[PDB]
């Protein structure tokens, strides 16, 4: 399969909670870039109280001898997603991600 | 430059929360994504009488949305919001007092969509006195 | 003509509200489009008895839905509706008086098509004088 | 595959609150025009609480090498309509518009 | 000849609805059709004694349906039916009376099928 | 000999029931087929407690099924079964006495199956004397 | 088609209310006898309140140039059925029956 | 394909209520006939409050070079009809109709 | 087909309610044995307020010729099943059995 | 040895219930089969305070399963259960006192199996 | 730090239990697996106003997640949170007391996952 | 088919309780291992009032000669799976497990 598109793998630190100031301190991040292959779900409209939001899905597919990194988002094409589901057939890896929201 | 009671505390309310710096907002469009916003939901009017005029209260409800990670930001955001609504005394023929007794504050886990987010609803009572 | 109580009373109002100048209806068909108008659910009849004759109240309730970025202009028409429907004293054998004490506005935000609309409700109690 | 339809795509002007007269205040629009291909999903009977309404709903298409302009909502044949689901495979577009109504 | 007071009451508000000239049912069949029509729904006893008899109140609940674009006509119907019921003096080996104070009439839209419709909800206590 | 409260308000019941010649059943088997016939659904016991003995009441839920044209006989047998219950002053070991206030009869339209059905549901409050 | 069994269609009387008595009176009922296709749906076990029921389904179809004759319940093979839906496609009929129960 | 079932399409005229009277003021109908292709879809049983009822739905085709008239209800053989969707693929029409009661 | 497996059919006798002792009594059973066709739909988890159960289910097929005798239960490889769908097409018969507990 | 308010009750009823000679269960193991049994669901704890200590009430809910056709056996079960959580005096630091006013007994059929089932479902409150 | 009523008392419970030595949560992530645990779920506050003030109090809820064959540990735990902020005496800023007679303590079962586990719910109301 | 995985079966032992400590007492476990076939469904996301979670499945098939010992859980690959559903197709096996987490 034609694999031409990057995917960045991201971890985030140690996290802890601090009472006496009452917000939460974390550490630093760790990236990782790779290329995979990448095919797209459709973006949907979805009502909720608020009012209306656009969430979207993509899939990536991966080959034999290739190793995925611990991570907790990936990052592709400027917008983080965060994975639903994984299955790993016969050697191989399947990936669905849904888009989310991380702070700045 | 007169209008019902329902919207002028309405304008009011608004008024305040734009000039606090925060963003507010009425049914929140497609195109807008940041996470830190008010919104408003809706009034009711209650009536009691005398031999003089019809008068009662007005009740305003509104909420806050953020992120989960982020409750101090909104409980202080809530709390700005009830001080500020508090010094209301009276809009273009109106005389306005909130009614401490029965404003509440309640603190959530809203998961109605992919990122977990934090809601803190408001109740503002107005008594016509 | 004398009628029963329900009708009186909705075609009084039917009436106050067509000649105010808004578009009314009790069905709305499928051919008419155009979203500024009043609706008109149902009505409730009690009874209390005396040694002479029948009295009570009789319950209305109405709608009015628009488009949400105008939600002055549903103000203004339920508020108009209500001052209006205050001033009814006799009907062809009847004669009623409004009650103020059980008569309230609720506004909110209406999602049950694709176009985000503002809907208004309207609850009125007549007494039977 | 044939395009012969006309398609606009009409975008909003900036929006803000006008607290002392009540309204909403906002600006001009802009309109372009193309040629794609529609196919029509049938105009369905609902019921609703004030009476009885008319939906459709319409599937727009369209081959590489066009760029779709930025957008608020769509007119075809007079009437306009918003989308609902938005997909983008292999470097191509597809889009599903359902039915709105729009202040005149 | 002598029945139940659920019996009692059932035959004579159903003469009654008979004798107005309208068209009554207690479950209506499939190959009837006409929109303007009576159905009872159900009964309720309640009973309170003393020291000689049982006494009590009995509860009846009836409908009448027709098209939406005829609402008077409706409305007339279940004032009638109320008036004519307000009549009952006594049956055989009872006495009754109305409570006025608990009967009520509401009006409201029904769409459970392709024909939007209009129901008549009346709801009477009778005290022996 | 001696059961507890509810077996022996339950046993009693079930034989005047079947002393008057109606069918009686506690789970009606999938094999038999007939319309007219009784079942018998739960049992309630509160205590009211004194410094010599223990009391309260028994509360027996049961309904009688039918055939839709036929309302007058199962009105009827629910009359005879209240009539016959009504007659029930002790049993081995307890006495008791009918609460006449707490005691009513529902009639009603059941479709849960095929043949459109009438039902009439009874309550009887049993008050140990 | 081979048609061989036998299926009776059965249609009651004029029926009207006693108010004196409290009863239901009706009329006679006329018998119709024919021969057409039946096949089995099989029997299901539902539990309802008062305990557990059986009921049956059963399908009767016809080929042109025969008349249903109007009726209420049909009884086949010692067993009163009701019918529930009526498809008459190209000048045929068929017909899907469930079983009732008939006052002796 | 075979088309000759005859439709009728009926247009009613305007409506506004008398208040005084308490009643319903219409004006005359308009029907036009044509000559279309009808298929059936079957008679339903549904239980109601009040009781059971049948209800039926029918399927009318129509090729090119044909215009529908504005109408509101459709009489097909005696009975009065009501559409509940309405698909135009490609210069053609496709209409799903239902039955309902009109007032004498 | 291969029949080979054994089947046995179980029917309780007359049944009786004796007021003054409080129980149940009953008669003797009658059993029949054939040998017919089954085979394994699985046994399934099902969680209930108590806790966690075990049951399975299966199916008996005939083929003509055969006729199966009155019965309440069978056991099937010291089983317990009772009958949930009862079919019988074209002379023959299927049945969908599903397990129960039987008093000792 | 000495235990919180709720464990300690628990550890007594399912001790009494125990000693009667009936099987008892927290949560049904999938692997035990037989039907008559005794389950305890939950309990609820309530404060009342005075100017020395700290009291209020425990209320503690189990229920019997059975067959269907073994009425007598449940409801004997259950009434022995109740008599015999009447007598529970005091346990290792604490004082209690069975409340009778608030303690119910309801039968009813439980169709959630294949099987049908007869449950009686226990209500005990315990005052400290 | 003077902060708002609400987020006083959920820091002075949230250090409250980090000190007792148990793991604390606000919102489970994914990648922690280890069953016993505490987590908070909301909070409410009501006002009374008085001429020089504005009191009123604060209702806090958490609950305690455990394995279903480990009722002790969860109830323990439950007690021990439970009297630990029974000892809050003042904040910066605020003054506090615990209201005993409406706090209360609830053990049931939850299986919204394969694991069946053990849930210990908690009230707690504290007046300015 | 190709059976190179690895699969061992755990019985638990008997269990009493202790009404004087309020603690369970339980015995030793038996293990026995064996080499099967294993694939995988995936693992999926859910939200929970607590948090989030993650939960895997997996299918074991066996082919006829070999006998299943009884068990409560099974250990594959340093994760402890519980079965849900359980068929035997002509002397053959396939069951399917379901993760859960088990006290150290």
């Amino acid at each position: 399969m034609r694999c031409i598109d990057e995917v960045t793998f991201v971890k985030k630190g140690e996290r802890h909670y601090d009472t006496e100031k009452g917000e939460w301190i974390e550490g630093a991040k760790t990236e990782t870039v790779a290329t995979l292959n990448v095919t797209d779900l459709g973006t949907d409209r979805s009502l909720v109280i608020f009012g209306a939001i656009t969430q979207g899905a993509k899939v990536v597919r991966t080959l034999p001898l290739f190793n995925v990194p611990d991570f907790d988002y990936v990052i592709i094409d400027g917008k983080t997603y965060e994975h639903l589901t994984f299955r790993s057939p016969l050697y191989r890896n399947s990936m669905i991600f849904k888009e989310v929201t991380i702070e700045d | 430059m007169i209008k019902t009671r329902d919207q002028s505390i309405f304008d009011e309310v608004f008024k305040q929360c734009q000039s606090l710096g925060y963003t507010t907002y009425d049914y929140k469009p497609m195109n807008e994504v940041g996470y830190p916003f008010v919104e408003i939901e809706g009034t009711t009017t209650n009536h009691v009488a005398n031999k003089t005029d019809i008068k009662g209260s007005v009740e305003l409800t509104l909420s806050v949305w953020g992120l989960q990670q982020k409750r101090k930001q909104v409980s202080d955001m809530a709390s700005n919001v009830l001080y500020c609504s508090s010094l209301i005394q009276a809009t273009d023929g109106f005389y306005w007092s909130l009614d401490y007794n029965q404003s509440t504050i309640q603190l959530m886990d809203d998961t109605t969509t992919n990122t977990p987010l934090k809601r803190a609803r408001l109740t503002l009572t107005f008594t016509v006195r």
